[PDB]
């Protein structure tokens, strides 16, 4: 059971470098450039809803 | 938002492959069962003990 | 799995800044941020940062407000976006806390998950009115037998306890906690204490064994450890007791009674001083903050036993303050003592004698006292104080010709002594302190050797419990000696003294 | 039952009374005492006999 707990833990920080190489990924691709786009408009339609 | 799609994204593409039984066996405690409590010999055996015990007890007060 | 559980949780940030109010970090020294901005902000109010520090905003200045942070210097840094939580310190309060652990902020540290809260509540709630309150009258019960009787405490009460550094002050204080959980089970809530321990800069491993001890007692089903660890941070160690006494408020609002012990103020004030002084507050004396008096009052005095108007409902409290080599004329000290209603002042010398608890009843007072003792134990212990009294000055004595009625003074108050020992993380029920304190105020013990004493007791409670468990259930029920039990008592008390 | 083997124990600590050279009382005494002593303990003290396959 104690090396159950310990390999949850070991799965966390194994999904966590993971996450690491993900955000090399989105910084990467042009995602990087269109999703700054959907920012602008995102903020564009909130900031009108204030 | 592009949160949640960066983290899908992660999720999906990135699966692990759990640890071997093995690998656990290691960092656990492995079981010996114990076995027998053992059967001792017949205490005290032969007229030995029968002899010593008649012959012996004697001391009584006056 | 655990990716399942945090696929949830990150579906669940889609929040964003709608806020008309920001700051930006301008210098960041000591964990006092100064930030320029936050033109409109609630003095006390909690603020977030970039870093996603909390942090209480104490000075509020004409260019700068100066939030000190709950988090490490390390993870903030200039310029950083303050945003408005908007709201002035609260923490979740409910029943949801009662068998959890939980760090000052309301999470659990015993991983016990999200608290069952039914309001978050501001840290700062005045004091109730003189209207609001009714004088005490139902006991506590430590089941320490010395503090049952020579010290009797009541309940919404103030009463220090003041002693020797950690020479298991909090021993004495997990004792009552413990003899508490007979009365907690008792299922009428005129007998459910619901005690709350606030572990003040208590390192995590002590607090572990705290919790541990506790477990083993199965104490958690109704208390609550607040948390405050020797590694958490001065802010949150300042507001600790604050936060701690609104938990509290909860079940006392509830109309319900409950006890909350305060385990260190000693360690409060210093907190307390390390802000004031990185606020630049004017130092005072023994160089704690000036007003250090006002915080400890304010703190104590939302412990109270209130009015049927406000339906009963208490929280009794029990501050610790630790000695510093037992200076008692210390400024800390001395202000607590005025504001108690009552002390318990233990003795080194008693600790090293092996008198556990070592509490001496000399400087132990208590101002509300006999007003919530138990009518049976009130009996048959008026005497006991007096023969103590005596055994006090009849001590000096110890050292050739002595007259006979002083060495009947000194058998009498040893063989007293002997028997209000009590080992420790062992508490009594008050129907088997009262035979065993009768057989000595009647002085049946005097003749009953030293030694013997400690076996004469356990003897004498089986023989009760075969014998005389009726007189044991009539004490109980009854609470109350009459001349009728008093008879059966002494008669019982003399078949087992014979024997 | 077990009340009557410490009964009949003390029985001959006050029959030894009469007929001294008990040297061998304490013998019989202690290993009976011992051993009876041994086995509520160890009843009392004794483990649930399964692995717990329920929670664990």
């Amino acid at each position: 059971v104690r090396y159950e707990a310990s390999l949850r833990q070991l799965e966390q920080r194994q999904l966590a470098k993971s996450v690491i190489s993900r955000v090399q990924s989105e910084l990467g691709n042009p995602k990087f450039q269109e999703k700054v786009l959907q920012q602008s408009i995102s903020e564009i339609e909130q900031l009108l809803s204030k | 938002n592009v949160i949640q799609d960066l983290y899908l994204r992660e999720l999906k593409d990135t699966k692990l492959a759990p640890s071997t039984l093995q690998d656990a066996e290691g960092n656990v405690k492995p079981w010996n069962p114990p076995q027998k409590p053992n059967l001792p010999e017949l205490e005290l055996q032969g007229p030995e003990a029968l002899k010593a015990y008649t012959e012996q007890n004697v001391e009584t007060a006056h | 799995e655990v990716s399942s559980i945090l696929e949830e949780r990150i579906k669940g940030v889609s929040d964003e800044a709608n806020l008309n109010e920001t700051g930006r970090v301008l210098a960041v020294g000591d964990g006092i941020a100064r930030v320029f901005g936050l033109n409109n902000i609630q003095a006390e109010e909690l603020v977030e940062f970039s870093s996603g520090v909390k942090g209480m905003a104490l000075n509020l200045e004409p260019g700068q407000v100066g939030i000190v942070l709950f988090g490490s210097d390390r993870l903030v840094k200039e310029g950083e976006l303050v945003k408005r939580t908007g709201n002035i310190v609260d923490v979740p309060v409910g029943p949801g806390l009662l068998g959890r652990v939980v760090d000052a902020l309301g999470n659990p540290i015993d991983g016990k998950g999200p608290i069952d809260a039914a309001g978050r509540s501001r840290a700062q709630v005045k004091a109730p009115g003189i209207l609001p309150r009714r004088s005490v009258h139902e006991p506590v019960q430590t089941g320490l037998k010395a503090v049952d009787a020579l010290v009797p405490i009541g309940r919404g009460q103030r009463e220090l306890i003041i002693g020797d550094r950690q020479t298991g002050k909090t021993a004495v204080a997990l004792d009552t906690i413990l003899n508490q959980k007979r009365w907690n089970n008792g299922s009428d809530e005129s007998k459910k204490l619901y005690c709350v321990y606030v572990a003040v800069g208590q390192k995590r491993s002590t607090v572990a064994q705290l919790v541990q001890t506790l477990e083993q007692h199965d104490a958690m089903k109704y208390s609550i450890i607040v948390a405050a660890t020797a590694s958490e941070a001065a802010p949150l160690q300042y507001l600790a007791p604050f936060t701690a006494a609104s938990i509290g408020e909860w079940f006392r609002d509830n109309g319900k009674h409950a006890l909350i012990v305060y385990d260190d103020l000693s360690k409060q004030a210093v907190a307390y001083r390390q802000l004031s002084l990185l606020l630049r507050r004017p130092p005072g004396r023994e160089a704690y903050p000036g007003d250090v008096f006002y915080l400890h009052s304010r703190l104590l005095e939302r412990a109270a036993k209130l009015s049927e108007k406000e339906g009963s409902g208490s929280l009794t409290a029990l501050p610790v303050i630790e000695t510093q080599g037992g200076d008692v004329s210390a400024y800390i000290p001395t202000n607590v003592i005025s504001i108690t209603d009552g002390q318990i002042f233990l003795e080194a010398e008693l600790f090293y004698k092996g008198i556990r608890p070592a509490i001496n009843v000399g400087l132990s007072v208590s101002r509300v006292g006999s007003a919530a003792q138990v009518k049976a134990l009130k009996q048959v212990a008026g005497s006991l104080k007096l023969f103590l009294a005596q055994y006090r000055e009849v001590a000096a004595f110890a050292q050739s010709d002595l007259d006979a009625s002083t060495k009947q003074t000194l058998v009498r108050g040893e063989r007293l002594t002997q028997l209000l020992k009590q080992n420790q993380y062992s508490p009594l029920a008050t129907e088997e302190q009262v035979p065993l304190i009768y057989a000595g105020v009647n002085g049946h013990l005097d003749g009953i050797e030293l030694s013997r004493i400690g076996e004469f007791e356990s003897s004498f409670l089986s023989y009760l419990k075969s014998n005389h468990n009726e007189l044991l259930t009539e004490i109980r029920e009854k609470g109350e000696l009459s001349k009728e039990l008093l008879a059966s008592l002494k008669s019982a008390t003399e078949s087992f003294v014979a024997t | 039952a077990k009340s009557a083997a410490n009964k009949l124990d003390w029985a001959k600590v006050i029959s030894s009374l009469r007929i001294t050279g008990s040297t061998a009382t304490q013998l019989s005494s202690f290993k009976k005492r011992n051993d009876e002593a041994r086995r509520q303990l160890l009843e009392l003290q004794s483990q649930p006999t399964e692995v717990d396959f329920s929670h664990y």
